[PDB]
């Protein structure tokens, strides 16, 4: 059909300078001096948000700080300058022929100061240990770059298997990141074991950062 | 070596690309960066008459033939000939609009013939032809397609003549082309 | 306001089918087509179909031929999608748009979640979790539920900053969910707390008040 061509995939652009995305169709959009080519803003959970339509009009109660300018089959949304709400992925659409295509959209990622996780560690609740079973999670909030290992210890030894972590999305107020660790155990071998460690490897510190309860304490 | 020199730029009509419907009313304001106070005009690019003075034209009832080109001029009263144009098409929505009803042409008959259709409608209408045969459409204006289809002149064509119906998703229109003779 | 608002969200069994709706608010409803979208997994968006409601004019993707039926009941100003025979390949999101003789969309509808699978729906367990500037945080492990999605609020949803939910995490056909609070150390356990969790699909609601 017709194929919209977005670069780049993804963009890492400091607070305050310009963020330009590109977006290449297969065929003109443009005819009789109108440019069939439009462009959205999508954040996680919620739809798409449109942004410019006919390749250059700001849409009412989009903040100036966004335009979309290009012509044929070359057409580049600028945003300028980036603030920390506008993290989210951006999408082009035509609508020159049927069917309408989108592109293969661009997120965006916001360049901050570096930030430490904020961890807590919390132990398996007696109403999930009236079930047989017995889990314990970990949260890393507020934490910047992305990148980030965490490495659960029972009693000093390592656990890899009954792990599921959970990563966010960049936050739209302050960019940083979060994780969510749980382990999922059997009770029987939960009360066989005294410490677990919550251990985390991140570019904020030297040492990993460590948080650990131990199950017989209390 | 610095300069600062007189100017008008940025001339930037609100809305865009208004689309209204037949009756409603339209509010169309311009906008202009420049170097000194600006004076507004607005044409109807299809003719040169001058509708109303300053940056704001208000429209009411709209029928479909009030859609199309104005265009909004930021002069400089202080400056003679230091200006700027800039163009707003406006989609009136309605059922295609045939360029022509019913035409006449004048043929022989071992002669092939490129016959035209125009039409207007919002949205853009398409074309579409009695016969068989691949017609290519031209869009010259967000709302005007000419098709355009060649024909072998034959007795049945002459008999029937050859008629396009252009399409929309508010109606359809018909035109009918007759195919006359030598003498 | 213009306002499209979708049904909920939907557990089809394969080659089953299911009827999405869109029901409009706030213009003239004949007057603007209506567009459905698909995007998988939160990337890309496929544009699916169009219906003009004045005329009951549809024009389809030929991708979807065959998949949607798009159908329109001014009555109610609704439209409405028909996914027929579906497969593992349809579970996505299906957003309902308005558009205008440009084919660009004002305005989007919030998205009708779709699982295709065989599984059967899972009553979700919420656990209270307790600690053991300089201040606590708080959280709620909801675990072994199907299908997506649920909902997780706190204090009826009136308490909203330093809220951290989730993603789901899909395990053995049962997902599991972690939300967090982060809260001032003047106020707790001064101020009472409550994890409130919305499974539809089960047709179970918890609110679960953490306590030391
Ligand atoms: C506007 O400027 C053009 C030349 O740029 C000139 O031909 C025209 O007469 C001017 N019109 C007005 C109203 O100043
Ligand atoms: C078809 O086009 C003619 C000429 O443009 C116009 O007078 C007529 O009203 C149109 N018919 C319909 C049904 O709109
Ligand atoms: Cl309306
Ligand atoms: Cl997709």
């Amino acid at each position: 059909e017709l194929v919209m061509t977005q670069s780049p995939a993804s963009l890492a652009v400091s607070l305050g300078q310009r963020a330009t995305i590109s977006c290449r169709a297969s065929k003109s959009v443009s005819i009789s001096g109108y440019s069939y080519m439009h462009w959205y803003q999508q954040k996680p959970g919620q739809p798409p948000k449109l942004l410019i339509y006919l390749a250059s009009n700001l849409e009412s109660g989009v903040p100036a700080r966004f335009s979309g300018s290009g012509s044929g089959t070359d057409f580049t949304l600028n945003i300028h300058p980036v603030e920390e709400e506008d993290a989210a992925t951006y999408y082009c659409q035509h609508s020159r022929e049927l069917p309408y295509t989108f592109g293969g959209g661009t997120k965006l990622e916001i360049k901050r100061a570096d930030a430490a996780p904020t961890v807590s560690i919390f132990p398996p609740s007696s109403e999930q240990l009236t079930s047989g079973g017995a889990s314990v999670v970990c949260f890393l909030n507020n934490f910047y770059p992305k990148d980030i290992n965490v490495k659960w210890k029972i009693d000093g030894s390592e656990r890899q298997n009954g792990v599921l972590n959970s990563w966010t999305d960049q936050d739209s107020k302050d960019s940083t990141y979060s994780m969510s660790s749980t382990l999922t155990l059997t009770k029987d071998e939960y009360e066989r074991h005294n410490s677990y460690t919550c251990e985390a490897t991140h570019k904020t510190s030297t040492s990993p950062i460590v948080k650990s309860f131990n199950r017989n304490e209390c | 070596q610095e300069l600062l020199v007189n100017y008008v730029s940025d001339v930037r009509v609100s809305p865009a690309a208004p689309e209204r419907q037949e009756g409603s009313s339209l509010t169309l304001t311009c906008e202009a960066e420049s170097s000194q106070d600006l004076e507004f005009q607005w044409l109807r690019e299809e003719t040169g008459q001058v509708l109303e003075r300053g940056p704001v034209l208000q429209l009411h009832d709209l029928k479909r033939e009030a859609g199309g080109g104005y265009r909004c001029v930021a002069s400089v009263p202080s400056i003679p000939g230091l200006n700027r144009t800039q163009l707003v098409n406006v989609a009136i929505f309605g059922p295609p609009w045939m360029a022509f009803k019913e035409r006449k042409v004048w043929v022989k008959e071992n002669m092939v013939l490129n016959l035209s259709c125009e039409a207007s409608g919002h949205p853009r209408p398409t074309i579409s032809w009695n016969v068989n045969g691949t017609a290519s459409e031209q869009d010259q204006d967000p709302q005007r397609v000419l098709s355009t289809l060649n024909v072998l002149v034959t007795p049945e064509l002459l008999e029937t003549g050859v008629e396009c119906t252009a399409s929309n998703d508010l109606g359809k229109n018909t035109s009918i082309l007759f195919l006359e003779l030598v003498n | 306001e213009v306002q499209l608002l979708e049904s909920g969200a939907e557990l089809v069994r394969p080659g089953a089918s299911v009827k999405l709706s869109c029901k409009t608010s706030g213009y003239i409803f004949t007057n603007y087509w209506i567009h459905w979208v698909k995007q998988r997994s939160g990337q890309g968006l496929e544009w699916i179909a169009r219906i003009y409601p004045g005329t009951d004019i549809t024009y389809y993707n030929e991708k979807f031929k065959g998949k949607a039926t798009l159908t329109v009941d001014k009555s109610s100003s609704s439209a409405y999608m028909l996914l027929s025979s579906l497969k593992s390949e349809d579970s996505s999101v299906y957003f309902c748009a308005r558009s205008g003789g440009y084919w660009y969309f004002d305005v989007w509808g919030a998205g009708t979640t779709v699982t295709v699978s065989s599984a059967k729906t899972t009553a979700p367990s919420v656990y209270p979790l307790a600690p053991v500037g300089s201040s606590v945080t708080l959280g709620c492990l909801v675990k072994g539920y199907f299908p997506e999605p649920v909902t997780l609020t706190w204090n009826s949803g009136s308490l909203s900053s330093g809220v951290h939910t989730f993603p789901a995490v899909l395990n053995s056909d049962l997902y599991t969910l972690s939300s967090l609070m982060t809260v001032t150390s003047s106020t707790w356990p001064s101020q009472s707390i409550t994890c409130n969790v919305a499974h539809p699909a089960s047709s179970t609601k918890v609110d679960k008040k953490i306590e030391p």
